[PDB]
């Protein structure tokens, strides 16, 4: 169940991030990650750790938004499976 | 920081006519363009985002197109009203950054200038002013000239003139010339006349009157 | 309705420095920024600055003289933008826009005319123009109200409060000595004249001053 709450979670620091992301990029030149939506679509691939490359950070508080949101996509990730893992050693304890 | 060239300034089409504006991204930005639309002493007026997206409130007339470094805002048959400034903008990359602009003109028949002369108001003499205003209404070419004539004999010493840009509710020119005297220089001199020479005519328009 | 309401204009005496106000209204939203302008008579748009309200962050355009600062009022819904120690350069029109954030600009502001002089604020002059009682006419007739000796910029002459748009001309001011003239014309059927009335209604944000005048034939 803990798995369902990192779910939550998740797209919280996914709406939080494509926020702050625009916030920390505007005003660094050059930074393309600056309009709500696509730093949305962002914040989707990097924590999905798929991360294509066609936006990414170049701040620094970018970037450590960045890293949150990628920790948050590796995690939720984990405990979904470690969750998983868990219903199967039920499941199979039978 | 990105930049957006507009070439040309100018755009001179006729009536009904299709017409294109080109704006060039010193490098790749994708769609991310923008067009506005601004008129003489107004403000700019988004027309179409995202290169080609449609903003209500703006006629089917016009159209976006292009992506990359290359983008085309497009007017499917020019019209008086369209007559304005046109720019285009980025949102790529920060900052964001405009084009250079591009006037369009339109090609209407040549016209005529409609002549009016004035005489100062009472309430302008009544406080040693005397201001006489003639007026070159809706006329086409914008090239025109204006001519004093204070008793037969030419006057030229406190003529101001007016040019209007490019009229968007007909496609024409109008200027005023307006010759200011003491009240004292109106009262020893009985006649004045405004003589319009046009393109549209080899002799020239005349309006005059007496202080009596 | 007018979102983006912005003083029409403010005259600054050089090296002062002025507080250009936007106060939106409408659907506001945490990810909108407020942007800034700069349009000099006659040349294009020029970005300046931006600021997003929800949060109070201000970026500006490093590549111009930094000579404003962004800040805006949580609250009463309005971005204000300070212009300290200008000169001449800085005389322009100053527009404000709301971004959604999305990139581009929504809507725009009238724009705050600013001239930065050490003149006075002169009212203007509003004096008729009725065609002299020796000139014949046609269906059309053209009348039309002179306003001459004010400053600053801008001025904005309309006729019949406005109901009457059609068939007039109000033609750019001109300097003379510290003083801009300008006049605006307009022309309606001579059978509705002098029947139905005719007034030019002139309005000079520099002054808070608006005045009419109906334009009467000459007795
Ligand atoms: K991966
Ligand atoms: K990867
Ligand atoms: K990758
Ligand atoms: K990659
Ligand atoms: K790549
Ligand atoms: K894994």
């Amino acid at each position: 169940r803990a798995a369902g709450a990192a779910t939550v979670l998740l797209v919280i620091v996914l709406l939080a991030g494509s926020y702050l992301a625009v916030l920390a990029e505007r005003g660094a030149p050059g930074a393309q990650l600056i309009t709500y939506p696509r730093a949305l679509w962002w914040s989707v691939h990097t924590a999905t750790t798929v991360g294509y490359g066609d936006l990414y950070p170049v701040t620094l508080w970018g970037r450590c938004v960045a890293v949150v949101v990628m920790v948050a996509g590796i995690t939720s990730a984990g405990l979904v499976t470690a969750a998983l893992a868990t219903w199967f050693v039920g499941r199979e304890q039978e | 920081d990105i930049l957006l060239t507009q070439s040309p300034a100018i755009l001179s089409v006729s009536p009904g006519e299709r017409v294109s504006f080109s704006c060039r991204a010193s490098q790749s930005i994708g769609t991310d363009i923008h067009w506005y639309q601004q008129r003489t002493n107004g403000s700019p007026r988004l027309l179409i985002k995202y290169a080609s997206e449609s903003i209500s409130g703006i006629p089917s007339r016009f159209s976006g197109s292009g992506s990359g470094t290359d983008f085309t805002l497009s007017i499917n048959s020019v019209e008086s009203e369209d007559i304005a400034n046109y720019y285009c903008q980025q949102s790529n990359r920060w900052p964001f950054t405009f084009g250079s602009g591009t006037k369009l003109e339109i090609k209407r028949a040549d016209a005529a200038p409609t002549v009016s002369i004035f005489p100062p108001s009472s309430e302008q003499l009544t406080s040693g002013g005397a201001s006489v205003v003639c007026f070159l209404n809706n006329f086409y070419p914008k090239d025109i000239n204006v001519k004093w004539k204070i008793d037969g004999s030419e006057r030229q010493n406190g003529v101001l003139n007016s040019w209007t840009d490019q009229d968007s509710k007909d496609s024409t020119y109008s200027m005023s010339s307006t010759l200011t005297l003491t009240k004292d220089e109106y009262e020893r001199h009985n006649s004045y006349t405004c003589e319009a020479t046009h393109k549209t005519s080899t002799s020239p328009i005349v309006k005059s009157f007496n202080r009596n | 309705q007018v979102q983006l309401q912005q003083p029409g204009a403010e005259l600054v005496k050089p090296g002062a420095s002025v507080k250009l106000s936007c106060k939106a209204s409408g659907y506001t939203f945490t990810s909108d920024w407020i942007h800034w302008v700069k349009q000099r008579p006659g040349h294009g748009l020029e970005w300046i600055g931006e600021i997003i309200p929800s949060y109070g962050r201000a970026n500006y355009n490093e590549k111009i003289q930094k000579k404003a600062t962004l800040t805006a009022d949580k609250s009463s819904s309005t971005a204000f933008m300070q212009l300290s120690s200008l000169t001449s350069e800085d005389s322009a029109v100053y527009y404000c826009a709301r971004e959604r954030g999305d990139g581009y600009f929504a809507v725009w502001g009238a724009g705050t005319t600013v001239t930065v002089s050490s003149a006075k604020t002169t009212p203007p002059s509003v004096y008729p123009l009725a065609p002299g009682s020796a000139a014949q006419t046609n269906s059309m007739v053209t009348l039309g109200c002179l306003v001459k000796g004010y400053f600053p910029e801008p001025v904005t002459v309309t006729w019949n409060s406005g109901s009457l748009s059609s068939g007039v001309h109000t033609f750019p001011a001109v300097l003379q000595s510290d003083l801009y003239t300008l006049s605006s014309s307009v022309t309606v059927p001579s059978s509705s004249w002098p029947s139905e009335t005719v007034t030019c209604n002139v309005a000079h944000p520099a002054s808070s001053t608006k005045v009419d005048k109906k334009i009467v034939p000459r007795d």
